[PDB]
C-alpha cells in the first residue's frame, strides 16, 4: 500500500484551466 | 505490510493504527472505533 | 423484525406480501378484506401478516454513515 | 546524475502527497525532490520543489482537499502550483533531457547523485514515522478547517 495507481486517475493539467 | 485498519465511530472513515498509537480518528476526533470484517472464508449453510 | 419468508405452520410464501398488504390497508381495505385479497385463507397464514411487527424500519434509523 | 531512472526514486507521485497534507516537517522532506507536474498537450516538465506555499483556492483531490501550493520552477520559469496537476507518471527520457537542458540552460548545478541517494531515504523514514507527539491534534485541527 504505497502507490496503487494502475495511467492513474486522469491527472488534470495546468494549462487546461 | 498491513497496518491494522479501524473504522471510526462517528466518522466512518478508515484509520490506520499501528501499535503504540493513540486510538483517535484521523479526523473529527473520536475515541471509540471498531474493527473491520475478516478476510477469511465465511460460508454458511442456508439452514 | 422482517416479514418471514414462509408461514411457519403451512409453508406458504408470505414474504412477498408485506408491502402489498400495507398498501391495501393504505388504500381503504379493512384488514380482513386485505388478507384474502392477497390470497391468504388458512388462519395459520393469516397470523403471519396480522401479527407481524416490522422492526427493521426502526433499525434502519440508526445509520452507520449518512 | 545522468539517468531518468534514479531520478524517479525521488520522483513524488500523486498518491504520496495525500498522506502528508498535514504532516509537519513538510518543508524539509519534499524540498529537494522532483515532481512530474502538468502543463498541457501531453507535454510535461520537471520542476523543482522549492518552497511550500498556500493558495487561497481549496480544491478536493479525490476524497481529500488541499488549498496549498508548491513553489516549483523549471530552471528559470517559476510560478505557483497546486497539488492536482502532478502526474503519477515517472521521469521519461525526453522530459529528463528537457530538464537537463533547462538546468544547463539556467546555470543551475545538477544535484549530485549522492544527494539524491541521501534524499530518497528521508521519504521512507518519514513514512515509518511513529506519531507519538502532538501531531494527531494539529492534524485534526487542519482537517476540520
Ligand atoms: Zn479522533
Ligand atoms: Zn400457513
Amino acid at each position: 500500500t504505497s502507490t496503487y495507481g494502475r495511467y492513474g486517475s486522469q491527472t488534470p493539467m495546468y494549462g487546461s484551466g | 505490510q498491513q497496518p491494522m485498519i479501524y473504522i471510526c465511530g462517528e466518522c466512518h472513515t478508515e484509520n490506520e493504527i499501528k501499535s503504540r498509537d493513540p486510538i483517535r480518528c484521523r479526523e473529527c476526533g473520536y475515541r471509540i472505533m471498531y474493527k473491520k470484517r475478516t478476510k477469511r472464508l465465511v460460508v454458511f449453510d442456508a439452514r | 423484525m422482517i416479514i418471514p419468508v414462509r408461514c411457519f405452520t403451512c409453508g406458504k410464501i408470505v414474504g412477498n406480501k408485506w408491502e402489498a398488504y400495507l398498501g391495501l390497508l393504505q388504500a381503504e381495505y379493512t384488514e380482513g378484506d386485505a388478507l384474502d385479497a392477497l390470497g391468504l385463507k388458512r388462519y395459520c397464514c393469516r397470523r403471519m401478516l396480522l401479527a407481524h411487527v416490522d422492526l427493521i424500519e426502526k433499525l434502519l434509523n440508526y445509520a452507520p454513515l449518512e | 546524475v545522468s539517468l531518468p531512472e534514479e531520478l524517479n526514486r525521488v520522483r513524488l507521485s500523486r498518491h504520496k502527497l495525500e498522506r502528508w497534507c498535514h504532516m509537519p516537517f513538510f518543508a524539509k522532506t519534499v524540498t529537494g525532490c522532483f515532481v512530474r507536474i502538468g502543463i498541457g498537450k501531453p507535454v510535461y516538465r520537471v520542476a523543482e520543489i522549492t518552497g511550500v506555499v498556500e493558495t487561497a483556492k481549496v480544491y478536493q483531490l479525490g476524497g481529500t482537499r488541499t488549498n496549498k501550493g508548491l513553489q516549483l520552477r523549471h530552471g528559470n520559469d517559476q510560478r505557483v502550483f497546486r497539488l492536482e496537476f502532478v502526474s503519477n507518471q515517472e521521469f521519461t527520457e525526453s522530459e529528463f533531457m528537457k530538464w537537463k537542458e533547462a538546468m544547463f540552460s539556467a546555470g543551475m548545478q545538477l544535484p549530485t547523485l549522492d544527494e539524491i541517494n541521501k534524499k530518497e531515504l528521508s521519504i521512507k523514514e518519514a513514512l515509518n514515522y511513529k506519531f507519538n507527539d502532538q501531531d494527531i491534534e494539529e492534524i485534526v485541527k487542519e482537517k476540520e478547517r
